[PDB]
């Protein structure tokens, strides 16, 4: 659930033009930087938020990886 | 006092003089940072190989001691997709300070790796007394890089 909330952060599903992090960083692009919930995030445990062009990072920790794999089913699914 | 020994050869530099904030804020933990200057990655101490990553660059291994350390070769480096590494250890294997658990292709790294710089952190930070960080130059399994207590 952590992870659809996590997509709802982002702005939505179909808001989501990439998947792709790290070790600690998970990395998500958005199509409007002005919908990603930046308080959601921090609610959701993220340590903290980076915005860099029209990708967006959010730093839940090494268990970023996990949020990848989960989103990444998640979304396709 | 537990030590911990270096991973892989270089000289030992600042973890807050690391490209990357998640490393250098040691959001992911406190420990030092390595310039590699050798071929390979070794257990730093006595313990089980917790997780590895799928493009072989970065482990998880916790001592016996109950230390949870962090090795990430170079920043960013994800983003090579495994290419100048080769994972030689497996997840969940028990191994001793010194046995190899990836080799990687410097030279390559250091054309295409945004950065070699490698930080060994703990992930464990709460559960230790002390942490005291070590200088200088060190050599793949034999020089201690840091030193922890309880
Ligand atoms: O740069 P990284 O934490 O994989």
């Amino acid at each position: 659930e952590m992870a659809a909330a996590l997509v709802a952060a982002f702005g939505g599903k179909e808001n989501i033009t990439n998947l792709d992090a790290c070790i600690t960083r998970l990395r998500v692009s958005v199509a409007d930087v002005s919908k990603v919930d930046q308080a959601g995030l921090k609610k959701l445990g993220a340590a903290g938020v980076v915005v860099a062009g029209s990708g967006v990072q959010a730093i839940f920790g090494t268990k970023s990886d996990n949020l990848k794999t989960e989103m990444d089913e998640y979304i396709r699914n | 006092t537990i030590e911990i020994i270096a991973p892989l050869s270089g000289e030992i530099v600042n973890i807050e003089d690391v490209p990357d904030v998640v490393f250098a804020e040691k959001i992911v933990g406190d420990g030092i940072a390595i310039k590699p200057t050798g071929n390979k990655m070794v257990a730093p101490v006595d313990g089980t190989i917790g997780k590895i990553f799928e493009t072989n660059h970065a482990f998880s291994i916790e001592s016996d001691s109950g230390v949870e350390l962090f090795v990430h070769f170079g920043i960013d480096t994800v983003e090579l997709k495994g290419e100048g590494f080769k994972r030689i250890a497996e997840e969940g294997q028990r191994v001793k300070v010194g046995d190899t658990v990836i080799e990687f292709d410097l030279p390559l790294l250091e054309e295409k790796a945004k950065s070699t710089l490698t930080p060994v952190v703990i992930s464990n930070m709460d559960e230790i007394k002390e942490l005291i960080k070590l200088s200088g130059s060190v050599t793949v399994g034999e020089t201690p890089v840091i030193r922890i207590k309880k």
